[PDB]
DNA sequence: TATAATGGGAGCACGGATGC
DNA sequence: GCATCCGTGAGTAGA
């Protein structure tokens, strides 16, 4: 029922590693990677492809999928051909295949064993905008990165190196996924520094700071305007469903007008405008009215140049410009007389 | 061997090697198959009785199981187990739903409709109603499982700038965000070949997200 | 939506459907001739995590060994349920026992050498070769083995029985073998002349076991 | 990019279809 | 037949 509990129990089924066991698995992993490199040298094949094939055989046919980096789609056929091209090697060459297989297996067990560390680290990051389980999974990604990058030669415990990648993964996760409107990680860090700064100032002054005080405390290159804009850009959106009134009745979004779709009054206005413009253009000759319609784009939707209208009516650009002028003039006279199109000018 | 060359153990003269005082002892249910020559199967390969293990086919397998190739002990070990396909979640459920032949089930449930027990007739009827519903409608039952998940047009879950210049948005955007995030993380987890516990957990979370 | 449509079509209870969809239990699409608890696995069977793990990946267990305590069984040797793997360890299952991280490697080095000995003729029992433990000779009265060379003594003591190497300069000038029941009268680095007794043979003397 | 760190945290009502 | 599990419990205004 409760996913956290179920996952804690699934985690508990894997026993913790003794120093000897940990070192062994890490060793098998490193030597494994080296063996994949060697197989890349011998086969003349791609280290990635070979790695994916070995991994596929260790995990089984249960998981088979196309890998983004691979130039070839990974299907049972291809992994079978590659597995056979691997098994067709001489004994001393075929050795590295076994080394690689056991390497992948050791990787799997190393991760599965260190899964608890991720929980113990992630439990401290709750409330940052990400769910517990989400933090656990991201911490798991960190743990995997750590298992791949670890070197047992340095004699350190694995927990030490893994913790760094876990924290890093969780923090990257929170910075990336927390906000509905995504803020780049550096900008997030800036905003947070601004937060801690303003909080320090409010803790020393015994009151909330102004923009100017935060600007001072932030050092050179920061003014009041910059702090204000940074706070403005850090504003998170509010839910349309936030209830207004204390009741089950009302939603905030119900009080917000639609500024996009044209009001019936607007539609009426534009319609009457087109109709009145046509009424005004009918008092001209068809040629000059067509010139005006082509020049202002009432016909095809776009405004033609004088050369295009001149080439359409078969006249010089000067001529068509003069026709445009006399048309506009006759329209201005008709307008001065009838005063019909004035009201639409707003 | 060891981390540094000077700390290695090298044999001075000819001799035989004995291991004592082990850290622990691992008892497995397994069949051991020593090999004097090149081995034909690798670690992790699943094996059924009669399959060639090593030495050009001289040594083969007795039981069903998974092969661990031990180069140190120079033995191919087979841990007894099977190839069973047993799955979890809507993947499994969708599979089972695909394999359904509705006509056959209709026949069987009709046979169950003749049973003297009122309860069995009741259950058979309630089942047959669903069966016949899917039959008449022409709906494939596996359509009850989602592969693609539709997305509502953004205008019906608006992100809008209000009066004061701030933003107001629907909850559907947050839910969709959760879903997309868990999905992408699942794809990347698979692509990097994460272990089974991690993938299982991620899939569970994805389900709860869709829900 | 109760009663479930998926559950009704597949003949699954709300409980079972919940368990499968939420990854609390496996479910069997292709039994592949699996056997659990004596009964072959039927299609559409519900397996727990432990059952599925036992079936798919096999059964095994690791037993911790206390420091400085050696194992009773041998590496690679078959084991029976109930059989003690060590003074503090009893195996719950049957199978092949494997050593996990041996902390001590004992290497027995093979040495083939050539060594002289002198004995009364009546005491000696004639044989072309001697097995370990076999009787080399029997002395009616205490006997003194005398150095037939001069030099400094290198005394190399085995578990039982000893090698005694006489050397002038760097080069060993003599090599003698003292079997069990023969007590060396000299120490390491001692100087001896010819005729000076190295060891005393008292009663029966036999080959060492090693 | 390496001292070691390894299992969460919080929190009324009646009617009706089902399920053991 | 008695243990669950679940869905629903006026209207307009206002805020
Ligand atoms: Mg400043």
């Amino acid at each position: 029922s409760d996913p956290v509990r179920q996952y804690l129990h699934e985690i508990g089924q894997v026993p913790l590693l003794t120093l000897e066991e940990e070192v062994e698995l890490a060793r098998k992993v490193e030597e494994g990677m080296e063996a994949i490199k060697k197989l890349s040298e011998i086969t003349g094949l791609d280290p990635d492809l070979i790695r994916e094939v070995v991994r596929a055989k260790i995990l089984g046919s249960a998981r088979v999928r196309h890998i983004p980096g691979l130039k070839e789609t990974l299907d049972p056929k291809t992994v079978e051909e590659i597995d056979q091209k691997l098994k067709s090697l001489p004994k001393e060459h075929k050795r590295y295949l076994h080394i690689a297989r056991e390497g992948e297996a050791a990787r799997q067990h190393l991760i599965e064993a260190n899964l608890r560390l991720v929980v113990s680290i992630a439990k401290k990051y709750t409330g940052r905008g990400l769910s517990f389980l989400d933090l656990i999974q991201e911490g798991n990604q960190g743990l995997i990165r750590a298992v791949e990058k670890f070197e047992y030669k340095r004699r350190f415990k694995f927990s030490t190196y893994a913790t760094w990648w876990i924290r890093q993964a969780i923090n990257r996760a929170i910075a990336d996924q927390a906000r509905t409107i995504r803020i780049p990680v550096h900008m997030v860090e800036t905003i947070n520094k601004l937060s801690r700064t303003a909080r320090q100032l409010q803790q020393e002054l015994g009151r909330e700071p102004t923009y100017e005080e935060i600007a001072e405390a932030m050092g050179p290159g920061w003014d009041a305007k910059r702090v204000e804009e940074t706070l403005k850009i850090a504003q998170e959106p509010v839910s349309l469903e936030t209830p207004i009134g204390d009741e089950k009745d009302s939603f905030y979004g119900d009080f917000i007008p639609d500024e996009h779709l044209p009001s019936p009054v607007d539609a009426a206005t534009q319609s009457l405008l087109s109709e009145e413009l046509e009424k005004a253009l009918s008092k001209l000759s068809e040629r000059e009215a067509m010139v005006l319609k082509l020049r202002k784009g009432l016909i095809d939707g776009r405004e033609h140049t004088l050369e295009e209208v001149g080439a359409f009516f078969g006249v010089t650009r000067e001529r068509i410009r003069q026709i445009e002028n006399k048309a506009l003039r006759k329209l201005k006279y008709h307008e001065s007389r009838t005063r019909k199109l004035r009201d639409f000018l707003d | 061997a060891a981390i540094d060359p000077e700390e290695e153990v090298i044999a001075e003269a000819e001799g035989v090697v004995h291991l004592h005082e082990p850290a622990s002892i691992l008892v497995v249910k397994a069949r051991v198959y020593p090999f004097e020559d090149d081995v034909e199967v690798s670690t992790g390969d699943r094996v059924a009785p009669g399959d060639v293990l090593a030495d050009g086919g001289k040594v083969k397998s007795d039981v069903y199981g998974r092969v661990e190739v031990d180069l140190v002990r120079n033995v191919v070990r087979v841990v007894e187990s099977y190839d069973i396909d047993a799955r979890m979640g809507a993947e499994a459920i969708q599979q089972l739903l695909k394999e359904l032949d509705l006509e056959a089930l209709e026949k069987e449930l009709l046979e169950e409709m003749k049973h003297p027990s009122r309860a069995r007739r009741a259950k058979a009827r309630k089942r047959l109603e669903v069966v016949r519903a899917f039959l008449d409608s022409g709906n494939r039952p596996e359509w009850m499982i989602l592969e693609a998940v539709p997305v509502l047009p953004p205008d019906l879950r608006p992100m809008v700038q209000v009066d004061g210049g701030r933003f107001a948005t629907s909850d559907l955007n947050d839910l969709y965000r959760r879903l997309i995030n868990r999905n992408n993380r699942l794809k990347k987890l698979l692509a990097q070949g994460a272990p089974e516990i991690i993938i299982r957990n991620e899939k569970r979370m994805l389900q709860e997200a869709v829900d | 939506d109760v009663p479930s449509k998926i559950g009704t079509l597949l003949d699954l209870s709300a409980t079972e459907l919940e368990q499968v969809l939420y990854f609390s239990k496996y479910i069997v699409l292709d039994p592949k001739g699996a056997i659990l608890n004596g009964v072959p696995v039927e299609k559409r069977q519900l397996l727990t995590d432990e059952e599925y793990r036992e079936l798919r990946y096999g059964k095994q267990e690791t037993y911790p060994l206390p420091p400085g305590v050696d194992a009773l069984v041998k590496d690679g040797e078959e084991v029976v349920k109930g059989q003690e793997l060590a003074p503090g360890v009893v195996s719950r299952l049957d199978g092949v026992a494997l050593y996990r991280f041996p902390r001590r490697v004992r290497v027995e080095y093979v040495k083939k050498e050539r060594a002289g000995l002198r004995l009364p003729l009546a005491a000696w029992v004639e044989k072309e070769a001697y097995k370990p433990g076999e009787i080399l000779a029997e002395l009616p009265e205490p006997y003194l083995f005398r150095a037939e060379e001069e030099g400094v003594v290198e005394l190399k003591e085995l578990e039982e029985g000893a090698f005694l190497v006489l050397r002038r300069e760097d080069e060993p000038v003599a090599t003698y073998f003292l079997p069990v029941g023969m007590t060396p009268l000299v120490v390491h680095g001692e100087i001896v002349e010819k005729g000076q007794p190295l060891a005393e043979a008292k009663g029966l003397l036999r080959m060492p076991r090693q």
